[PDB]
C-alpha cells in the first residue's frame, strides 16, 4: 500500500529544473565516460574519470530539499 | 581531502526531541526495539544495556522478564566444579552474536560490525547521520567507481565503500500498533531507540535545566540591582578645588 | 511603614525568614516546573502510550 | 582594636577581603581573577566524586567512564560541568593575560607576579593534557602518542626519556596509571602557586586602566568590589549551566567516544580548542627536535616583555599605534588554531608558518620599535622649535 | 618580625602619595537618591559614543585576517576538485 514516503519526495524534485539541470550534467559524464575508460591500456590508465561529484551535486540539493518535508508524513 | 574521502554531509531532519522543551517519544522507542531485535541483533551487539532500563521507558516489568528468558547465561559451577547455565533476569545485560572478534570477522568477510550503544555520540551528524546511511544505498553506484567484490556503495561513508549492505526494505515487519512498516518508518525508529541507549538521562537533564536556568537567570539582574544602589554615592560624588596660597 | 522593625529590623527572623522560605519556595516550585514539563510533552511520555496500548 | 583586626588568622582576611585599599576607576576587566579561583574550586571538588567511581586499568578505564554516566546518581552532573568547566578555566585566562598585557601590568614594580603567573599557566596545560589521556578514547591513545614521541629526539639521551615516561616500550597500562596519579597531585601545586601571587600583588596593589598613580583616591574592597563580583560570578555560572544541561558535547570530539584501540589510526588527530594555536607552532617546523623547542620557548618568550616594552607611559589607553598592533596579535593567535584543526595540505602550510613568525617578532622587533617612536611623537609636538 | 623591603602603596593614614591642600569633596546617600535613574542615556548615549571611538582599532585587523582565511580555503576546496588536479600535481611537488 504505502511505498517509502522518501522515495517518493526523492522521486518527485527529480522532475524540477534545479532538479534536472543536475540529472544531466550527472550523466552525460556518464556518457563521456563509457568510452573514456573502455579503449586500450585502461587497465594501463594514470588517471580514469569518475562521477562522485556531480552525483554529490545531486543528492546534496535534493536532500536538503527534501529534508524539511518528511518527518510531517511519518508516523 | 576531496568530497568523496570525506563523505556526504547528512541533511536536517525535523526530529521530535530536538529542543530545549522536548522529550523522546515512547512509542517510537517501543517501535524501534522490535527492528533491533528483528534485523539488527543478527549481527550487532548491545553490551552496555541492561534489562532494567526498559522497564518504565518502551515495556512493562512483565514484558522485559520474558524477554530476558529466551536467552541462557552462566551460572556459576556446581557443587562438584563443572559449569551450569540458567536464563535470564533483569540485572543481565542484553547479549551478542558472537562470542569473540575472530567469529565475527570470520562472519561478515573480515570486517567487524561495531557495537552500537554509543554510535549516535561517536559520530559526526548524530541521528541525521545514522538514518541518512540506512537510507542512502542507491540503485547503482556512480558510473566510474570501482567497488571491491564483497563492498557496497553509499555516498554517506566516508570513502563511499562500506561492508554493510542494505538490511531494510518494505513491509518485512509487522507492528503490533498497526503502523504501515515502510523503510522510512523504521529507520526513524531505529534511530530513535539507539539515541536512548546512548543518552539514556536526556529527559531529566532537560528539566532540571529548567529550573537551574530560571533560578540563576534572576540572581543575576537582583546582583545588578544591588549594585548600582549600593554605588550611587560615587557615581554622583562631587570635586572642587581653590587653590591655595603657597606661603608653605 | 512600620513593616520596618517586623520585615527589615529582625534582622534574627531576617536570616530566618530567608531559610524558612527557601525550604516551602523549593516545594512549590518544583511542583510548578515538573507539571508545565509533562504537560508541553502530553503524547510522548511513557505513562500515556503505556495507556494507549491496552 | 577590631576582633577581625587583632586576630591572626581573621586579620589576613581583613587585610585581604574586607579592607584592601582598591584604586577607584578599575572596572569589570579586573573581575577575571575572582573567576579562576571559583574555578580551581569547581574542578577540585567535581573530581575527588569521580575519583570514588574510577578506574585506572587500560582494560577498565573507558568502561569506568560510562558507568559514571549511567550508574552513578547525578554522575552525568558531575562529568560534563567537569569537562566543560575546563573549557572556560582556559577561556577567562586567556581574557586575564590580554588584559595585563593591555594595562602594562608585566611593568615594574609587578615584574614578579608576571612571572609567578607564566609558572601557573606551564602546569595548567599539563594538567589538562594528563586529564585527557584518563578517558582512553581514541584521542586520548594517539594524542600521547604524538607528544610523547617528541621526546626521543634529544641527543644521545632521548631513548632513555621515552620509555621511562611509558614504563616500557609504548603506550600502555603503566602509562595510564601514573598519568592519573600525577593528575590528582598538580593541582594542589596550582593552589600553592596562587598563595605566592596573591602575596606578591600585596606589596604594590593592583594597577588601573589610566597607567598612573592610585594613591590618592581608594575604595576598601568591601561592598564595592565585592558585590560588583557577584554580578559576574552569576553570569559565569548561568552560561556554563547552559552548555553543561542543553549542549554537553558540542566543546569535543567524537572519536574520544570509540575506546582506544593502538591497531586503528584516526584519519584526523586533533586536540582540545585551546591547545590548537601550540599545535600549529609545533607542526610548522620540519625538523623534530627544533620543533618542540619552538613550542616551548612560545611559553617563555612571555617572560622577555619587562625588557622589551622601551616607553615612559605604562599601558595602551593613550597609545594609537600599540592597540593596532595589540588587535593583530590577538586575531593570528585565532588563525593559529584554525589552521591547527585543518589537514596538512597547501595552502595551510605556509600559513601557519609566517603566523608562527608574527608570533614572535611582536615581542621582540614590533614592542620596542613602536614604543621608542611613540616617546619621540610625544615630545616633538610639545617640546617644538 | 622585622621589616621587609618597603613598596610604593602604604595603608590607610600612610598611603604615601603628596600632601594635598585645598580639594573639597561632597556627596550624598544613596538611601536618598533613586537607583536605576538614567540606563537609558547610557546604554544609547555613552556604549554607542564608547563604541564608535574604539572600534577601527578592532576591525581593521579583523578584516585582514578573515580575508587571509578566505582565499586559502578557497584555493584548497579547488586543488582537490577535478578541475584543479593538474596544479595540485605540480604545488605539492
Ligand atoms: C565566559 C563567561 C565568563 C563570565 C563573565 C565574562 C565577562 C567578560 C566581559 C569582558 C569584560 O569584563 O569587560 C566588559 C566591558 C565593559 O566593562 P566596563 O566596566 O568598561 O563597563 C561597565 C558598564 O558600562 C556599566 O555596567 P553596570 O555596572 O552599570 O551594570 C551591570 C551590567 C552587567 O554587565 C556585566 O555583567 C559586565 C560583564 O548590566 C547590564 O549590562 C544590563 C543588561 C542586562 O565591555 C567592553 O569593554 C567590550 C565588551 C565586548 C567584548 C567582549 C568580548 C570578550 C570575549
Ligand atoms: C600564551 C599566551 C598567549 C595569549 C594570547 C591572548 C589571546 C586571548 C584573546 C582574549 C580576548 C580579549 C581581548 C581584549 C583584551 C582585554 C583588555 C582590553 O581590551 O581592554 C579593554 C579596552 C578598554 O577601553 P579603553 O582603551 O578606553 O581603556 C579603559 C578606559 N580607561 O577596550 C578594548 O580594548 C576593546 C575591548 C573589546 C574586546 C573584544 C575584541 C576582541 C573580539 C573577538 C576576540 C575573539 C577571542 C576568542
Ligand atoms: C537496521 C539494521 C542495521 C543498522 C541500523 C546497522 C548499523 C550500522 C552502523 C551505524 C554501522 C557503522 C557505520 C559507520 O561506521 O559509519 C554499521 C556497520 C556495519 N554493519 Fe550494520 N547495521 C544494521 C544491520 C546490519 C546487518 C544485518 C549486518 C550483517 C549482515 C551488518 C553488518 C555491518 C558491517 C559488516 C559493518 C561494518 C562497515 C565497515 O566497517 O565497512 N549490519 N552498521
Ligand atoms: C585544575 C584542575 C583540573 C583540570 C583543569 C582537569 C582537567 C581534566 C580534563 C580536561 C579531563 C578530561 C575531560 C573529559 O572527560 O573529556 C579530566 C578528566 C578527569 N579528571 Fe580532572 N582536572 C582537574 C582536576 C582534577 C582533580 C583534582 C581530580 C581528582 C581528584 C580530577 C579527576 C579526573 C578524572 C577522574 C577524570 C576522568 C574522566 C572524566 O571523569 O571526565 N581532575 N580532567
Ligand atoms: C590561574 C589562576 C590565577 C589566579 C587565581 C589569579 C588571581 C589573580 C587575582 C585575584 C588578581 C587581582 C585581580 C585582577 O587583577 O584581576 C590577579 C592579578 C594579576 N594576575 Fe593573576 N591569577 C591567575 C593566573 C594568572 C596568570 C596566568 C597571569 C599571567 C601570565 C597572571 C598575572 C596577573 C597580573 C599581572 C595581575 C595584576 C594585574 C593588575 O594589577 O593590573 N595571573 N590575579
Ligand atoms: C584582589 O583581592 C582578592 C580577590 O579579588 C579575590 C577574588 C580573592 C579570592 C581567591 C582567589 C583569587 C584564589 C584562592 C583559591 C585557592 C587557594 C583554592 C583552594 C582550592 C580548593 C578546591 C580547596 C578544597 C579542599 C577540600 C577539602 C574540598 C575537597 C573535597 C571534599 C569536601 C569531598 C569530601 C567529602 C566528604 C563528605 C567525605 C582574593 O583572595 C583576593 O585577595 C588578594
Ligand atoms: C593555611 C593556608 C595558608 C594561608 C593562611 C590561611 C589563613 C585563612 C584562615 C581562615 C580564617 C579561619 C577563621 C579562624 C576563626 C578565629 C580563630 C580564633 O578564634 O582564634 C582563637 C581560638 O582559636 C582556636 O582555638 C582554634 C581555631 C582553629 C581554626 C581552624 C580553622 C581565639 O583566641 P584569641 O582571641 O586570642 O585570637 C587570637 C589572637 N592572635
Ligand atoms: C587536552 O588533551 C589533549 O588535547 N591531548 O592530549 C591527550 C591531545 C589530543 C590529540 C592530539 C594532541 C594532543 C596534545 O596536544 C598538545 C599540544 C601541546 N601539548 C602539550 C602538552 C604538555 C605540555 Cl607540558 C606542553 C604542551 N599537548
Amino acid at each position: 500500500e504505502v511505498t517509502d514516503q522518501l522515495e517518493d519526495l526523492r522521486e518527485h524534485f527529480k522532475n524540477t529544473e534545479e532538479g534536472k539541470a543536475l540529472v544531466h550534467h550527472y550523466e552525460e559524464c556518464a556518457e563521456r565516460v563509457k568510452i573514456q575508460q573502455q579503449q586500450p591500456g585502461y587497465a594501463d590508465l594514470e588517471h580514469k574519470e569518475d562521477c562522485v561529484e556531480e552525483f554529490f551535486h545531486l543528492q546534496h540539493y535534493l536532500d536538503t530539499a527534501t529534508a524539511p518535508r518528511l518527518f510531517d508524513k511519518l508516523k | 581531502m576531496t568530497a568523496a574521502e570525506h563523505g556526504l554531509h547528512a541533511p536536517a531532519y525535523a526530529w521530535s526531541h530536538n529542543g530545549p522543551f522536548e522529550t523522546f517519544d515512547h512509542a517510537s522507542i517501543r517501535r524501534g526495539y522490535q527492528v533491533y531485535r528483528e534485523v539488527c541483533a543478527a549481527c550487532h551487539s548491545l553490551d552496555r544495556v541492561a534489562w532494567r532500563t526498559l522497564v518504565g521507558v518502551s515495556h512493562t516489568n512483565e514484558e522485559v522478564r520474558n524477554m530476558a528468558e529466551e536467552f541462557e547465561y552462566d551460572d556459576e559451577p556446581d557443587e562438584q566444579g563443572n559449569p551450569k547455565k540458567r536464563p535470564g533476569k533483569l540485572s543481565d545485560y542484553i547479549p551478542g552474536p558472537y562470542p569473540n572478534e575472530q567469529a565475527a570477522r570470520a562472519a561478515n568477510q573480515g570486517a567487524l560490525p561495531p557495537d552500537l550503544s554509543l554510535i549516535v555520540k561517536a559520530r559526526h551528524g548524530g541521528c541525521d547521520y545514522i538514518f541518512s546511511l540506512l537510507t542512502g544505498y542507491p540503485d547503482e553506484p556512480p558510473a566510474g567507481v570501482a567497488l571491491p567484490p564483497g563492498s557496497n556503495y553509499n555516498p554517506y561513508f566516508p570513502g563511499g565503500s562500506i561492508a554493510m549492505a542494505r538490511v531494510l526494505f518494505d513491509d518485512m515487519v509487522e507492528y503490533e500498533d498497526g503502523t504501515p512498516a515502510t523503510t522510512s518508518q523504521m529507520a526513524k525508529d531505529v534511530t530513535t531507540f539507539l539515541n536512548w541507549c546512548a543518552e539514556p538521562e536526556h529527559d531529566e537533564r532537560k528539566r532540571l535545566g529548567l529550573k537551574t536556568v530560571i533560578i540563576l537567570s534572576s540572581l543575576y539582574l537582583l546582583s545588578i540591582w544591588v549594585k548600582k544602589f549600593k554605588w550611587a554615592g560615587i557615581k554622583t560624588r562631587k570635586f572642587v578645588f581653590n587653590p591655595p596660597k603657597p606661603r608653605k | 511603614s512600620s513593616l520596618y522593625k517586623t520585615f527589615f529590623k529582625r534582622n534574627a527572623v531576617f536570616v530566618g525568614t530567608i531559610f524558612a522560605g527557601a525550604f516551602v519556595f523549593q516545594t512549590v516550585f518544583d511542583t510548578a516546573i515538573t507539571s508545565w514539563y509533562e504537560n508541553h510533552n502530553k503524547g510522548k511520555l511513557w505513562k500515556d502510550v503505556k495507556a494507549r496500548i491496552a | 582594636m577590631a576582633f577581625r583586626k587583632s586576630n591572626v588568622y581573621l586579620s589576613l582576611v581583613n587585610s585581604y577581603i574586607i579592607d584592601s585599599p582598591q584604586p577607584s576607576s578599575i572596572n569589570y576587566w579586573w573581575n577575571m581573577g575572582s573567576l579562576l579561583g571559583l574555578c580551581l574550586v569547581i574542578q577540585i571538588v567535581t573530581g575527588i566524586f569521580m575519583a570514588m567511581h574510577y578506574s585506572s586499568n587500560i582494560e577498565l578505564a573507558f568502561s569506568s567512564v560510562e558507568h559514571i554516566m549511567r550508574d552513578v546518581h547525578n554522575g552525568y552532573i558531575l562529568r560534563y560541568l567537569h569537562a566543560n568547566g575546563a573549557s572556560f578555566f582556559f577561556m577567562v585566562m586567556f581574557m586575564h593575560m590580554a588584559k595585563g598585557l593591555y594595562y602594562g601590568s608585566y611593568r615594574s614594580p609587578r615584574v614578579t607576579l608576571w612571572n609567578v603567573g607564566v609558572i601557573i599557566f606551564i602546569l595548567t596545560i599539563a594538567t589538562a593534557f594528563l586529564g585527557y589521556c584518563c578517558v582512553y578514547g581514541q584521542m586520548s591513545h594517539w594524542g600521547a602518542t604524538v607528544i610523547t614521541n617528541l621526546f626521543s629526539a634529544i641527543p644521545f639521551v632521548g631513548n632513555d626519556i621515552v620509555s621511562w615516561l611509558w614504563g616500557g616500550f609504548s603506550v600502555s597500562n603503566p602509562t595510564i596509571q601514573r598519568f592519573f596519579a600525577l593528575h590528582y597531585l598538580v593541582p594542589f601545586i596550582i593552589a600553592a602557586m596562587v598563595i605566592m601571587h596573591l602575596m606578591a600583588l600585596h606589596i604594590h596593589g593592583s594597577s588601573n586602566p589610566l597607567g598612573i598613580t592610585g594613591n590618592l583616591d581608594r575604595i576598601p574592597m568591601h561592598s564595592y568590589f565585592i558585590f560588583k563580583d557577584l554580578v559576574t560570578v552569576f553570569l559565569f555560572m548561568l552560561i556554563l549551566a547552559l552548555f553543561v544541561f542543553y549542549s554537553p558535547n558540542t566543546l569535543g570530539h567524537p572519536d574520544n567516544y570509540i575506546p582506544g584501540n593502538p591497531l586503528v589510526t584516526p584519519a584526523s588527530i586533533v586536540p582540545e580548542w585551546y591547545l590548537l594555536p601550540f599545535y600549529a607552532i609545533l607542526r610548522s617546523i620540519p625538523d623534530k627536535l627544533l620543533g618542540v623547542i619552538t613550542m616551548f620557548a612560545a611559553i617563555l618568550v612571555l617572560l622577555v616583555l619587562p625588557f622589551t616594552d622601551r616607553s615612559v607611559v605604562r599601558g595602551n589607553t593613550f597609545k594609537v599605534l600599540s592597540k593596532f598592533f595589540f588587535f593583530i596579535f590577538v586575531f593570528n593567535f585565532v588563525l593559529l588554531g584554525q589552521i591547527g584543526a585543518c589537514h596538512v595540505e597547501v595552502p595551510y602550510v605556509l600559513m601557519g608558518q609566517i603566523a608562527t613568525f608574527i608570533y614572535f617578532a611582536y615581542f621582540l622587533i614590533i614592542v620596542p620599535v613602536i614604543s621608542t617612536i611613540e616617546n619621540v611623537l610625544f615630545y616633538i609636538g610639545r617640546v617644538n622649535k | 618580625g622585622p621589616p621587609s623591603g618597603k613598596t610604593y602603596m602604604g595603608w590607610w593614614g600612610h598611603m604615601g602619595g603628596p600632601k594635598q591642600k585645598g580639594i573639597t569633596s561632597y556627596a550624598v546617600s544613596p538611601y536618598a537618591q533613586k537607583p536605576l535613574q538614567g540606563i537609558f542615556h547610557n546604554a544609547v548615549f555613552n556604549s554607542f559614543r564608547r563604541f564608535k571611538s574604539q572600534f577601527l582599532y578592532v576591525l581593521i585587523p579583523a578584516g585582514i585576517y578573515w580575508y587571509w582565511w578566505k582565499n586559502g580555503n578557497e584555493y584548497n576546496e579547488f586543488l582537490y576538485s577535478k578541475a584543479g588536479r593538474e596544479e595540485l600535481e605540480r604545488v605539492n611537488v
